[PDB]
């Protein structure tokens, strides 16, 4: 008998191809999540530096009461 | 089949590649008359020009 080391009734399939997700977001979108988030923190900013200058006008009016 | 999935994640790693791209684009030019009189052989003669394979 016989005992090399054939393929056994023919191999399966063998891929070589390439793949890319291309992923991706539609990137004009993805500029338009980056001026959102901007604004939005352009809002809050905007936001706690006026009542920051509320605070910062009554600590002036401590030091002009305070003064004589 | 481990390595087919092994060298596309390595196109996926360094092929498109932004600066590695800028670090090897500018350099290297081989004219056809250098490549064929200059003695060139296999991969250079492949990536330039002349179709050739023995």
């Amino acid at each position: 008998v016989k005992q090399d080391m054939p393929p056994v009734g023919g191999y399966g399939p063998i891929d070589y191809k390439r793949n890319l997700p291309r992923r991706g977001l539609s990137g004009y979108s993805m500029f338009a999540v980056g001026i959102g988030a901007l604004l939005f923190g352009y809002w809050s900013m905007m936001r706690w530096n006026r009542e920051r200058r509320r605070l910062q006008i009554e600590d002036f009016e401590a030091r002009i009461a305070l003064m004589p | 089949k481990n390595f087919s999935l092994r060298i596309d994640e390595l196109e996926e790693m360094l092929t498109n590649n932004r600066i590695w791209r800028n670090r090897t684009v500018d350099i290297g030019v081989v004219t056809a008359e250098d490549a064929l009189n200059y003695g060139f052989s296999g991969v250079m003669l492949r990536g330039s020009g002349i179709q050739w394979d023995l």
